[PDB]
RNA sequence: AAUUUCUACUAAGUGUAGAUAAAGU
């Protein structure tokens, strides 16, 4: 839903970008709730930056850097680096990362 | 007196200011209400058209100039072809079709006015593009480029799209090559066969043998006459009819002989997610023409020894030490055999081994041709055999290419839909680039065999379907660039279209156009069809403004965000120009030659994608280096607000130093300058393993005036000062690219990185050049090589050594005082204009390229250099190697192990110059998966458990006696690993040391962590140090050559230092 | 993450530092 990626935003707004979660990303809404591994479309990447959409401040997240232009809209915490992801990190273990 | 002062307003250049046009009062709505931004874009739509209406007048002209011509020099090239009497003549040939497009009575028109005006409005006679046709009536200009390259194929210079070149050496070639396979394939044919039907179906009138033939080549000139001999070539439905190809393919279907097969003549950006797709399901498919050509060479390639091996080539060059590795254990197995070889022919019974000798070995080999198989065969070992080996590779590739296939079923399948965009989906980009990847790989691999054409016995059994599978194979290459070109691409775009005003000469000096100026804003004026200041008659503001608002004017304002008034910073450089241009400081150096343009560009970003920073909300900063580590603005921060509106982009060119004064050769005058000179400084710049660029500042003894690594760029300003580590940024990339699913825009975000680092280390070189008046010496990039660890590779130091020429043309300090020496108006010029990157060699003004050979695995304090052979052979070699020591003993004062050598004992080492070395056993090195050893601990380890008595002294022969195995590959390597002076842990733990086996005059080792824990040393401080430490050194020799030679005979030194040279400088210096 | 444009930024608050030869093919 919005108010998860919401509240992800304005924590992962403030972190230094060195310390940035590794993240699954999409277009669609994603639940970390009933968020399942082993779709062969999920891959754990880093966050980059944190902006909000001018029309209507919708929360958008650069994956990687902002010069690769890989912009999504709804994100969620993995402890994970590759297409081999290991479980979904909740919103205290993010900001425990700073 | 110093040297730079010399070298002030030497000759002219050219630069264009690009700058952004803001239209001023009511000239945006005076021209949409004139609607002067559509005639133009319509303009810009309706050029394409035009290029290719003029393309096809061109192909009728070509096509009709070359029914008029019969060369007199053919069938001397066909009886001369089946080394030296045939390339004048071939030269003739190609001489003889420029002049007969030259020769004709209408080639004036094709590249002038005329072609626009007159003749292209009357062959065409369509009422639809007469008009696009006439649109373009007195815009000639917009074609002047199209011109210049659309008659590059009516000339002769044999490059490769030139229609010369296509007719001569790509025609003739598979013509006379095909006369031998028809003369050869015959009587496998009769009249009442297929022969007659041939004839009528697709001729008519002349029999079919005529088009083997040797004078029949001139009527394939033209594309209908490559299409009806391709026809009796291959087949050509008017009823299929069948072509000789597949007449041939079924005789050797009935009975079991590789009979060759013909060879046919040659001929002489995507916008949406779904075309991209639907090309790549179209070119690609499990049953397109590639996927046909890769089972075709699949089905020859197995059946790759019914070929006579002495007929099928493998082309000299990296293919070769390809080839070798895959085949021969590694990279250079076959050029050491050929080396073999070579020397027992032209080598005596002596170790004279020189490097002239080597050098004309090396050419020798590199201008051989190509290598057959039988050749590479001899080559080989017994039982292994080459044919065996290079099919099963080659079977492997396919079968690999197969796999990639079964992984991607489903962009193939007609079900198959897009979830996501395609610059955004990664799964399906994951898929196109391995699949491209796979099938491109075969096509580079294979492409080896193909070698150099140009040859006698070729097995045309084998070469027939090899080029008729690979010739359809290799289109990969523009489906790769294309689909790639499309997947890296910025989402804003920067097309543009030039706007004239319904004007054809308007801006084209100073025409309808004028640079006013009004306190510190400058304005653009364009007549159409307070007080001010015209570029210096006055005008009044009150009626200038009263023209813009009536519509007699479209006042622009010419702006950057240095004419911006919240700007405080130093401004860009091209804004000092332009401010200078209207100076009295200013009074021929920077002027206003040429017109200018007016572009135009249209907002590439829909508002609904533009994505921005909200106000009064803490950013996070992004640089680790910065001590204020989030930022709160009070407005909003768009990301490319530049692209999401429309744009009037201004090009303004400026001639600087358009009448020189002190012209002169810039290289002998830095040659007399360093010669006079008394203490001249070099600044030897090397790309490291742990640091991008090192730099190292060298007086005119040897002795080190700087030395620090170019890792980070300190940007000062205000006072302040911060730095910011490009290195740490470059590791942050390249693990991101390791990230992702895809890496074609990992690859191109790292390269354009890698250039604005560059941009910036070219301001750290000059004013490194402008604060010493230094010498700069760089590697010569031509001939040498960088292990694959250094981070700036070729292609980007190649890049970077353009820049710095480029920049070095006309150096500018921009906080400098203008008129000043050094400032914009009087910047240096000590360097010539870039030609070539095979010209950037042996000098460039202030520039000097230095080869990179022995520069970073030397002792810098007393030029020792490993040129042993250290590797484990077998018993004999090391055996050998062993008893060639003057001596070997224990030193058990210092605790060490002497190795006393004499480099007159061992092969192929004539470069040194101190010819006795005595190496010990000092320190620790850290071999390679890493390990570190003690030497010496190694040495006593190693003997004890051989069982070996070392105290004795000269166990030279107490050592040569052990019968094991082993202990000579134990001994060899730890040998080995002593001669190693460059060590460092792999896993990028920063250290770098460099230690030397042997020891200086007063009898210390040199150990570069000695000299890394200092600032103001005396030696370098770690291996990238020595680096540009010892490419200094070189220009320093060269300095010396200088003043050893007379100021004439100056321009002839020869400077690029060889090895014994080198070597002798290196030894004797200290 | 603002740019004539590029790169790195935020650099003291609508910008900072360096570089920049455009057009055409
Ligand atoms: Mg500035
Ligand atoms: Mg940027």
């Amino acid at each position: 839903i919005d108010l998860y990626t919401e509240q992800l935003y304005n924590i992962i707004k403030s972190l230094p970008y060195d310390k940035r979660p590794n993240v699954v990303y999409s277009d669609q809404p994603l639940d970390p709730n009933n968020l399942d591994l082993s779709e062969p479309e999920l891959w754990a990447e880093q966050v980059g930056e944190c902006m909000r959409y001018a029309h209507n401040d919708q929360p958008c997240f650069y994956i990687g850097s902002t010069k690769r232009e890989l912009r999504v809209n709804y994100i969620v915490p993995v402890i994970g680096v590759r297409d081999e992801i290991e479980r979904v990190m909740t919103l205290e273990e993010v900001r425990n990362l700073h | 007196m110093s040297k730079l002062e010399k070298f002030t307003n030497c000759y002219s250049l050219s630069k264009t200011l690009r700058f952004k046009a803001i239209p001023v009062g009511k000239t945006q709505e005076n021209i949409d209400n004139k609607r002067l931004l559509v005639e133009d874009e319509k303009r810009a739509e309706d050029y394409k058209g035009v290029k290719k209406l003029l393309d096809r007048y061109y192909l009728s002209f070509i096509n009709d100039v070359l029914h008029s011509i019969k060369l007199k020099n053919l069938n001397n090239y066909i009886s001369l072809f089946r080394n030296k009497e045939l390339e004048n003549l071939e030269i003739n040939l190609r001489k003889e079709i420029a002049k007969a497009f030259k020769g004709n009575e209408g080639y004036k028109s094709l590249f002038k006015k005329d072609i626009i005006e007159t003749i292209l409005p009357e062959f065409l006679d369509d009422k639809d593009e007469i008009a696009l046709v006439n649109s373009f009536n007195g815009f000639t200009t917009a074609f002047t480029g199209f011109f210049d390259n659309r008659e590059n194929m009516f000339s002769e210079e044999a490059k490769s799209t030139s229609i010369a070149f296509r007719c001569i050496n790509e025609n003739l070639t598979r013509y006379i090559s095909n006369m031998d396979i028809f003369e050869k394939v015959d009587a496998i044919f009769d009249k009442h066969e297929v022969q007659e039907i041939k004839e009528k179906i697709l001729n008519s009138d002349y029999d079919v043998e005529d088009f083997f033939e040797g004078e029949f080549f001139n009527f394939v000139l033209t594309q209908e006459g490559i299409d009806v001999y391709n026809a009796i070539i291959g087949g050509f439905v008017t009823e299929k009819i069948k072509g000789l190809n597949e007449y041939i393919n079924l005789y050797n279907q009935k009975t079991k002989q590789k009979l060759p097969k013909f060879k046919p003549l040659y001929k002489q950006g995507y916008t949406s997610d779904e075309e991209v797709l639907e090309v790549f399901r179209n070119t690609l498919n499990k049953n397109s023409e590639i996927f046909s050509s890769i089972k075709k060479l699949e089905k020859l390639f197995k059946n790759f020894d019914e070929y006579s091996s002495a007929g099928i080539f493998v082309k000299n060059g990296p293919a070769i030490s390809t080839i070798s590795k895959d085949i021969f254990g590694e990279w250079n197995v076959i050029r050491d055999k050929w080396n073999a070889e070579y020397d027992d022919i032209h080598l005596k019974k002596k170790a004279v081994v020189t490097e002239k000798y080597e050098d004309d070995r090396r050419k020798s080999f590199k201008k051989i041709g190509s290598f057959s198989l039988e050749q590479l065969q001899e080559y080989a070992d017994a039982d292994l055999s080459v044919v065996e080996k290079l099919k099963e590779i080659i079977i492997q590739k396919v079968d690999e290419i197969y796999k990639v296939y079964g992984s991607s079923e489903k962009l193939f399948d007609a079900d198959f839909v897009l979830e996501k965009s395609l610059k955004k989906n990664d799964a399906v980009v994951a898929i196109m680039k391995d699949l491209l990847d796979s099938v491109k790989s075969f096509e580079n691999y294979i492409k080896a065999f193909f070698g150099e054409g140009k040859e006698t016995n070729r097995d045309e059994s084998f070469y027939g379907d090899f080029v008729l599978a690979y010739d359809i194979l290799l289109k990969v290459d523009h489906i790769y660039d294309a689909i790639r070109n499309y997947v890296t691409q910025k989402p804003y775009s920067k097309d543009k279209f030039k706007l004239y005003f319904q004007n054809p000469q308007f801006m084209g000096g100073w025409y309808r156009a004028t640079i006013l100026r009004y306190g510190s804003k400058y304005y653009l004026a364009i007549m159409d069809k307070g007080n001010y200041e015209k570029i210096f008659e006055s005008a009044s503001k009150k009626e200038v403004d009263k023209l813009v608002e009536e519509g007699k004017l479209y006042m622009f304002q010419i702006y950057n965000k240095d004419f911006s008034d919240k700007s405080h910073g130093t401004p860009n450089l091209h804004t000092m120009y332009f401010k200078l241009l209207f100076d009295e400081n200013n009074h021929g150096q920077i002027r206003l030659s040429g017109g200018a343009e007016l572009f135009m560009r249209r907002a590439s970003l829909k508002k609904e994608e533009l994505v921005v920073h909200p106000a009064n909300s803490p950013i996070a900063n992004k640089n680790p280096d910065n001590p204020k580590k989030t930022t709160t603005l009070s407005y909003d921060v768009y990301k490319d607000k530049r692209f999401s509106e429309d744009q009037y982009e201004l090009h303004i060119p400026i001639a600087i130093n358009k009448c020189p004064k002190n012209i002169f050769k810039i290289n002998t005058e830095v040659r007399v300058l360093l010669k006079h000179d008394d203490n001249p400084y070099v600044i030897g710049i090397d790309r490291g393993e742990r640091n991008l660029l090192y730099i190292v500042v060298v007086d005119g003894k040897g002795n080190i005036v700087e030395q620090y690594s170019l890792n980070e760029i300190i940007n000062n300003f205000n006072g302040i000062r911060i730095k910011t580590d490009y290195h740490s940024l470059l590791d942050k990339k390249e693990k991101e690219r390791f990230e992702a699913r895809q890496n074609w825009t990992s690859i191109e975000n790292i390269k354009e990185l890698k250039a604005g680092y560059i941009s910036q280390v070219v301001h750290k070189i000059c004013e490194l050049v402008e604060k010493y008046d230094a010498v700069i010496a760089l590697e010569d990039l031509n001939s040498g090589f960088k292990n694959s660890r250094v981070k700036v590779e070729k292609q980007v130091y190649q890049k970077f050594e353009k820049m710095l020429i480029d920049k070095l043309n006309y150096m500018v300090d921009k906080k400098s005082n203008p008129c000043a020496t050094g400032g914009a108006l009087k910047g240096y010029q000590i360097t010539n204009k870039f030609e070539s990157f095979k010209s950037m060699s042996t000098q460039n003004g202030f520039i000097f390229y230095i080869p990179a050979w022995l520069t970073s695995k030397i002792d810098p304090s007393t030029g020792f250099v490993n040129l042993l052979k250290t590797k484990y052979t077998s018993i004999a070699d090391s055996k050998k190697f062993i008893s060639s020591f003057d001596r070997i003993m224990y030193v058990p004062e210092e605790d060490l192990f002497e190795f006393a050598l004499d480099y007159k004992n061992f092969s192929r080492t004539d470069a040194d110059y101190i010819k006795k070395w005595k190496l010990y056993s000092y320190g620790n090195r850290i071999r390679i998966d890493w390990e570190e050893v003690c030497l010496t601990s190694a040495y006593k380890e190693l003997f004890n458990k051989y069982g070996i008595n070392y105290q004795q002294g000269d166990i030279r022969a107490l050592l040569c006696e052990q019968s094991d195995k082993a202990f000579y590959s134990s001994f060899m390597a730890l040998m080995s690993l002593m001669l190693q002076m460059r060590n460092s842990i792999t896993g990028r733990t920063d250290v770098d040391f460099l230690i030397s086996p042997v020891k200086n005059s007063d009898g210390i080792f040199y150990d570069s962590r000695n000299y890394e824990a200092q600032e103001n040393a005396i030696l370098p401080k770690n291996a990238d140090a020595n680096g540009a430490y010892n490419i200094a050194r070189k220009v320093l020799w060269a300095i010396g050559q200088f003043k050893k030679a007379e100021d004439e005979k100056l321009d002839k030194v020869k400077i690029a230092i060889s090895n014994k040279e080198w070597l002798e400088y290196a030894q004797t210096s200290v």
